[PDB]
RNA sequence: GCUG
DNA sequence: TCAGACTAGAGCCGCTG
DNA sequence: CAGCGGCTCTAGTCTGTCCAGC
């Protein structure tokens, strides 16, 4: 029903939790939070102006779900009704990036030699190297 | 000083190699593109949009208004190109059927054709001998096909290879995931395996699982045959230095000039190319609106049908909310038909120096003659090149000029291509002022090798060589002898006549 | 100067059927390839011989005749070894323009090695003192057409000493 | 044009022509269906076998492979038609010789 | 596969010449084609097709077989010649596991192509003192010492035994004592090697440093004993797993054996099919974050999530705007990222169907990308191809006004800008490409 | 009419570009070994040369190109540390 | 196909607008001039 | 539609 | 209007293993 | 006992139907 909403006013504060992680070291398993992410999602995040007061897990959850493809944790154990061990993990990027200018442009792919187009002259390599 | 180069260089047609354009090089033939749906300006200047169609960059069709590209007349003119970016790649309507017999060929995972080492060798070796002719290449073509239409699964990546086959009006289906009463193979159960989501959703989903198959289209076509490896393409058939199979689909499409579609009645053709690009334009602001996937797939079969169209307006599987309510010609029709460029304009076309009347008999003339009227023969002019055996005669044809009957039309000076009519100015002045190697237009006369022929020609004796001889009645007129070879019956027949306009023209028709 | 062995379809019209084909092909081929410069070849003059002759054609059109002629003709090309005598007609700040005696007015030397008391200051100083000589150096030729000089050279003047003229 | 009243002129049919071949008459049938209908000269660049104009080749951008050929009218408006269809008809020249 | 072959002209074309890259290119262009018949479809004279076979059979491009006819036909193997753009990369990690004496051991192996022993011992001992102290000479039996440790690790695999056909010539191929055998490098191993550091780098930079190097010492006590044809590693027993850690480590077996069942259990899975398969997506993902922002790249990584069930959850599950999102899908369509429609499944009707389903498929969008990335290099080297030659006036006034010499430090910058930057796009070949070939049964 | 004006435009801009020359500081060890081999395998043996050229030259003449401590020790050890295929 | 047509036949010589072979077309006419091929040379 |  | 000699399919049965 | 394969058969479809004049 909450189409005149924005949720990308509300993916960092179901964020910045998992960016601190006190306690980094290893002195055990860290199995971490989705409880207390459910438990911070009712009671108070970091601060915002927020109509919609009343708290439902149904309208709460679906932000993590977009999150998941923004590279946070997957789902533990959500099969039980409230409280299971619902494992979760904020998720690092696995690699570095791989891309260069010309991976950007798409109308720039056509050229294929001296053309209209053509790469020994192209605004993006000339722009590239300064 | 000056650099040497060669003044005439003057060459002779030794082979014509057909083939197809890639996109990018159309790109490099075409002058502008073209963007601007609207024919004409709205305001009543009636100038036409700098980049729409009927822009004078691409030439011109009348003589008030000049091509922009070279600033030449309608005479002087051959045309330039202009090229259309199409949003959506389509299929070219003569090539769709030869589409889906590369598809029938490759492997669709991997883009290798799927024939063994042993059988490809031996189709290159047949490939390789010299002296093969069109016939041989087609059935070699067929042989290849067959062979792989009987493999299904590919022996280079392994992945299953089901038939291809046409699913109604430019549109291609693959049978990637089959299904059969023996034990259903593990790709196909994976590719259907949990879509609850969307079953749960649509109830048409959960009963035939199976139906569903790979909807091959120009998005995933153009994507394989740009992959297809340079080593396979020759055992397609495909000639790889006239075309590759990446050209095939056509991303972008030339417009002709405008003298292949002049500008008057009112032209259609002009609108065709409009409605394209009009389909571009609405399926560009669909994507921007959002607009769900069959309004875009419905405006993308749109513009294959439109672009199918231009090319051939003959098509057989239109849908009934999609038949235009006109014909139209499409370039097939106009080069195929009796009216079309082949029969009407080549095989057999209107030529000039040409008449016609009623014949009626003269049994006075030799068998060889013919009598030609005077009002033809003031017409029918033949260029008499002057030289020292001729110039006192053609003085004389000149000083009577065109009202006289032993006379002349038109006088040209050497070097000139320009003709004076002479008619006017003072014609003993223009006969005292003949140089040889001057060209006298003068009238038909006596002895003149004439063409003579009725209509219908069941036979070569239905067109014969003539010596005209001029006398005052409207008929031609010759021997009843002759009529037998030109079953002429002289009950208001009529018979036609032509004037050669060479001399090597006279010998061909006076000895042969 | 060098032969240049060449070949010409070379067309006589039906007029000068009376003059044997060697000699009317020769005018036609002076009038072809005289005071041009052919790229990468040098600059034509005149007709040496004609080596090898073959048959009259007649095609279906013209009437004319056509024989394809294989010829030698004597080129201007400098060997990059020369050493020529022209006459200074002209002379740049920038360098001198030598002429070879009626023979072109397009070989331009540039002027920077001879001995330090170099300079062309436009009121037509030759040379700042210590048939004019001089050495053709470059091959330097830009074909014409581009669109809907041509032999240029470079030339030196090394320290010769020139003992007649200084 | 078609007819007497725009002062058309008269037609060498498919079956004219068929005469004209059983005569041997080479020239007769050039002049007749090429010299007095639609003579005309196109430039084909001798490099991609494609049409040019003015001695200019707008696809390989150079003026020097362009030469002239005499072809019928209808045969160059073929050669357009038929490009735009995507099926290219690339010309190879040798010189007449 | 024409950019493929775009690169194959290039890569000859910088490194020995312009005739071995044409009869080079036009023999992977026809393939299986004997000696007469290539130098007359090339245009190419026969005394410079055999020393151009010659050079390309030494570099292990073109390798010749006969099998009927008694006329040897000759064929070059397409991804061969590809891998010598990671050459520089094949001579670092010669650096990082061996000395710089080893490191030039594969340098002028991958150089010079096939060597014996008695050779590429003899230029080392020359190009390591020359650069060392005159009078402190670097001993040779240190290099016969790492030179078998290069081989017991087997980075250094022998060359197959020569056919001797008539028609091939034993004088030409080697360049003017004993004879030996020849080898070149086993660049197959490297690609296990270049492998192992891709998985260690993808768990490091996810899991924990810990977790890694375990996957390391379990990576490097399996090497062996797998191939590259190895669906997966051997199996091993976790107690050899703390024989075999590192002494930098002092963690116990039980914490490890914990997080060795953590590891274990993931949704990245040791599984070498998944690993490929789930290092090539971050791949794609990293190109969409790359080209068109994190918003198109959240709804990219919702279709692997779910297969096929999409445009009905799309707008919902990402709650990104129907007119925002619906561009993104379009761009990942008409850029083949989002595949297609493969669920429609009412007759011939792109009106009323039961509603197309968006679904990626990995290969597709991996053998485009991998064919872009071919593509990507042709327009680095043809624009170094471009600076080169207009700026040879002022490289040998070194060997000069203001604007000439800041053309020079511009052209150097952008050379290397350009130098570099051929690397970092061919580490996406590789870690693609060997994801293509362990989907690839039958070769 | 909407488009009817221009070329759509000369490039067109991505407002999201390029990360970086990613991967900085290692690839000065490879990047220089790219320039190092290309300094050596264009001055190698294994290398062609423009004969052409010199079929092209009839100015040959004299005075011009035109016409113009590995200290070690012995031993032997063949070793079969490699595949015994093919 | 990316077939190449030879121009030699009947049908497309009338297209083309160049002469048949067949007929008159068979055979080529050579001009009876007074030449002396292979000339005598001038001596370097 | 009719003439050819 | 009247074939008409192509192009896939649906089988079919019976050896072909 | 089962599976290619060619046969064999429907039937489906696209392709022509003189030259020319007004
Ligand atoms: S350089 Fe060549 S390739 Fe790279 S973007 Fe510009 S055009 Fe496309
Ligand atoms: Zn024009
Ligand atoms: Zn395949
Ligand atoms: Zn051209």
């Amino acid at each position: 029903k909450f189409l005149q909403s924005k949720a990308e006013t509300a993916r960092e504060s179901k964020q910045n939790p998992m960016i601190q992680r006190n306690s980094s070291f290893a002195s055990s398993h860290e199995v971490w939070k989705y409880i207390c992410e459910l438990g911070i999602s009712k009671v108070e995040l970091s601060m915002e102006d927020i109509e919609t007061i009343l708290n439902t897990l149904i309208y709460d959850g679906k932000v993590e779900m977009t999150i998941i493809a923004a590279k946070e944790g997957t789902v533990g154990s959500v099969d039980g009704h409230m409280k299971l061990y619902r494992a979760v993990n904020p998720i690092i990027p696995p690699t570095g990036l791989v891309r260069a200018p010309c991976g950007l442009c798409p109308v720039f792919d056509d050229c294929h030699e001296g053309g209209e187009i053509s790469p020994s002259n192209c605004i993006y390599m000339t722009e590239w190297l300064e | 000083k000056e650099q040497f180069r060669e003044t005439d260089v003057a060459k002779k047609i030794s082979h014509i190699c057909f083939g197809m354009k890639s996109p990018e090089e159309m790109r490099q033939q075409a002058h502008i593109q073209v963007v601007s749906k609207n024919l004409y300006s709205q305001d009543n200047q009636h100038a036409p949009l700098l980049y729409g169609v009927l822009d004078h960059r691409m030439g011109t069709s009348e003589k008030d208004r000049p091509c922009e590209t070279c600033g030449k007349n309608l005479a002087d003119c051959l045309g330039h190109y202009g090229y259309i970016d199409l949003e959506l790649p389509c299929f070219h309507v003569g090539y769709f059927r030869a589409v889906i017999g590369i598809l029938q060929m490759i492997c669709k995972t991997c883009c290798h054709i799927m024939l063994s080492q042993e059988e490809k060798k031996q189709f290159l070796d047949y490939l390789k001998r010299p002296g093969l002719t069109y016939l041989q290449k087609r059935g070699l073509k067929k042989k290849i096909s067959d062979k792989c239409r009987k493999k299904n699964i590919c022996h280079h990546c392994g992945a299953f290879n089901g038939t291809v086959k046409k699913c109604g009006l430019l549109k291609i289906i693959h049978e990637k995931y089959k299904t059969n009463k023996k034990v259903v193979d593990p790709i196909v159960s994976n590719f259907l395996q949990s879509f609850e989501t969307a079953i749960e959703h649509n109830k048409e989903v959960e009963p035939l699982l199976g139906r569903a198959q790979e909807n091959l289209n120009p998005l995933v076509v153009l994507n394989l045959f740009k992959r297809i490896p340079a080593e396979d393409v020759p055992l397609l058939l495909m000639n790889p230095e006239a075309g590759k199979p990446s050209d095939l689909i056509l991303t972008r499409l030339l417009v002709p000039p405008l003298c292949i579609r002049p500008s008057v009645n009112e032209d259609d053709l002009t609108m065709k190319l409009t409605e394209i690009i009009f389909l571009n334009d609405v399926i560009k602001k669909h994507r921007i609106s959002g607009a769900k996937t069959q309004m875009i797939m419905e405006d993308w079969d749109f513009l294959q049908l439109q672009c199918a169209l231009y090319i051939n307006s003959e098509l057989s599987g239109i849908p009934l909310n999609m038949a235009p309510k006109k014909w139209t010609r499409g370039f097939v029709q106009r080069l195929k038909g009796k009216q079309g460029r082949f029969r009407g304009n080549l095989s057999g076309k209107r030529v000039d120096f040409s008449g016609r009347t009623v014949i009626s008999p003269d049994p006075n003339l030799r068998i060889d003659e013919v009598a030609v009227p005077v009002h033809v023969a003031k017409i029918l002019t033949f260029p008499e090149k002057v030289n020292k055996a001729n110039i006192n005669f053609l003085r004389k044809l000149v000083q009577n000029g065109p009202e006289v009957h032993p006379g002349a039309n038109f006088i040209q000076q050497r070097h000139t291509q320009m003709k004076r009519f002479l008619k006017y100015g003072n014609r003993e002045k223009m006969a005292q002022e003949l140089k040889y190697g001057d060209i006298v237009e003068r009238h038909l006369i006596d002895g003149d090798v004439v063409l003579f022929n009725r209509q219908p020609s069941l036979h070569k004796l239905s067109i014969m060589a003539h010596l005209a001889r001029v006398k005052p009645h409207r008929t031609f007129r010759f021997n009843e002898c002759v009529c037998t070879p030109y079953n002429a019956d002289f009950d208001g027949d009529e018979m036609n006549l032509h004037l050669p306009q060479t001399e090597e023209a006279k010998a061909e028709a006076l000895v042969l | 100067f060098v032969l240049v062995e060449m070949v010409d379809t070379v067309r006589i019209p039906p007029w000068q059927f009376e003059r044997k084909l060697n000699d009317s092909i020769a005018e036609e081929l002076n009038k072809k390839l005289a005071n041009k410069v052919v790229y990468n070849v040098g600059l034509c003059i005149c007709l040496f011989d004609i080596t090898k002759l073959e048959d009259a054609y007649v095609f279906p059109g013209d009437g004319a005749s056509h024989t394809k002629v294989h010829f030698r003709c004597v080129v201007f090309h400098p060997f990059l070894d020369e050493i020529l005598i022209g006459k200074i007609k002209g002379c740049s700040p920038e360098g001198v323009h030598v002429s070879l005696g009626f023979f072109d007015d397009i070989l331009i030397p540039p002027e920077s090695l001879q001995q330090p008391a170099k300079f062309d200051e436009a009121e037509q100083v030759w040379v700042w003192e210590y048939g004019e000589e001089i050495r053709f150096r470059v091959v330097d030729e830009s074909f014409v057409d581009t669109s809907p000089y041509t032999l240029v050279g470079s030339i030196s003047e090394p320290g010769l000493g020139l003992l007649s003229w200084w | 044009t078609e007819g007497r009243s725009r002062d058309g002129g008269l037609r060498l049919g498919e079956m004219e022509r068929d005469c004209l071949i059983g005569y041997g008459a080479s020239m007769l049938l050039l002049e007749r269906l090429m010299i007095s209908s639609d003579a005309f000269e196109v430039d084909v660049c001798g490099q991609c076998g494609l049409l040019g104009y003015s001695g200019w080749c707008h696809y390989c951008k150079s003026s020097c492979h362009v030469s002239s050929l005499r072809i019928p009218y209808a045969c160059k408006l073929l050669f357009q038609e038929l490009q735009s269809m995507n099926i290219i008809p690339r010309l190879k020249l040798s010189k007449y010789n | 596969t024409q950019a493929e072959i775009k690169l194959c002209s290039l890569l000859l074309q910088e490194h020995f010449g312009e005739i071995v890259e044409k009869i080079g290119v036009h023999l992977i262009r026809t393939g299986s084609q004997p000696l007469r018949v290539i130098a007359h479809d090339t245009g190419t004279s026969l005394d410079q097709v055999k020393k151009a076979l010659c050079v390309l059979v030494q570099h292990n491009l073109v390798s010749y077989q006969v099998h009927k006819r008694g006329v040897v036909e000759y064929e070059a193997q397409c991804s061969r010649v590809l891998r010598m753009l990671r050459y520089p990369r094949y001579i670092y990690t010669t650096k990082t596991l061996y000395s710089d004496t080893g490191e030039l051991i594969v340098e002028e192996l991958l150089l010079n192509g096939k060597l014996t022993m008695s050779a590429v011992v003899k230029k080392v001992a020359d190009r390591l003192t020359e650069t060392m102290e005159d009078g402190k000479t670097m001993d040779y039996a240190e290099v016969s010492n790492t030179f078998v440790r290069l081989a017991d690790t087997h980075f250094v695999q022998r060359c197959p035994s020569v056919p001797t056909t008539e028609n091939s010539d034993p004088g030409p191929p080697p360049p003017a004592p004993d004879d030996g055998i020849y080898w070149q490098a086993n660049l197959d191993r490297f690609h296990q090697h270049f492998r192992d550091q891709a998985i260690v780098s993808a768990v490091a930079n996810r899991m924990d440093q810990t977790s890694s190097e375990i996957v390391r010492t379990m990576l490097r006590m399996s090497e062996i004993t797998t191939s590259s044809s190895a669906p997966f590693t051997q199996p091993l027993s976790s107690n050899e797993i703390f024989r075999s850690l590192p002494v930098g480590y002092n963690i116990s077996k039980q914490v490890l054996d914990q997080y060795l069942t953590l590891l274990a259990d993931d949704p990245l899975e040791i599984n070498l099919h998944k690993a490929l398969a789930s290092l090539a997506t971050a791949t794609l993902e990293s190109v969409v974050q790359e080209r068109f922002g994190s918003r198109c790249a959240r709804i990219f990584r919702l279709v692997l999530q779910k297969k096929h069930i999409e445009q009905k959850q799309v707008e919902d599950f990402a709650m990104i705007p129907a007119k925002e999102a619906k561009d993104m899908l379009y761009k990942m369509l008409s850029e083949n990222f989002m595949s297609l429609q493969e669920i429609p499944k009412t007759p011939d009707h792109a009106p009323s169907r039961t509603f197309y389903l968006y679904t990626v498929n990995i290969l597709s969008a991996a053998r485009m990308l991998l064919h872009r990335c071919y593509k990507s290099i042709a327009n680095l080297i043809e624009r170094r191809q471009f600076e080169t030659k207009e700026n040879k006036r002022l490289l040998e006034k070194s060997q000069i006004t203001a604007p000439e010499r800041q053309q020079l430090e511009t052209l150097k910058r952008n050379v290397n800008k350009l130098d570099a930057s051929e690397i970092q796009v061919d580490e996406t070949i590789f870690l693609l490409e060997s994801y293509i070939e362990c989907t690839m049964k039958r070769q | 009419f909407s488009k009817g004006e221009k070329l759509p435009d000369v490039v067109l801009k991505p407002p999201p570009l390029f990360p970086d020359t990613d991967y900085k500081p290692v690839p000065l060890k490879t990047g220089e070994g790219e320039e190092y081999m290309l300094a050596l395998k264009q001055e190698l043996r294994e290398t062609m040369k423009r004969m052409p050229y010199f079929i092209e030259t009839p100015e040959e003449r004299q005075d011009i190109e035109r016409y113009s401590d590995w200290r070690r020790l012995p031993r032997e050890m063949m070793p079969r540390n490699k595949c015994k295929k093919a | 196909f990316g077939q190449k047509d030879s121009v030699c036949g009947v049908s497309e010589c009338i297209i083309m607008g160049i002469p048949m072979n067949i007929g008159t077309g068979l055979f080529k006419l050579l001009h009876k001039a007074d030449r002396d091929p292979n000339p005598p040379k001038r001596p370097l």
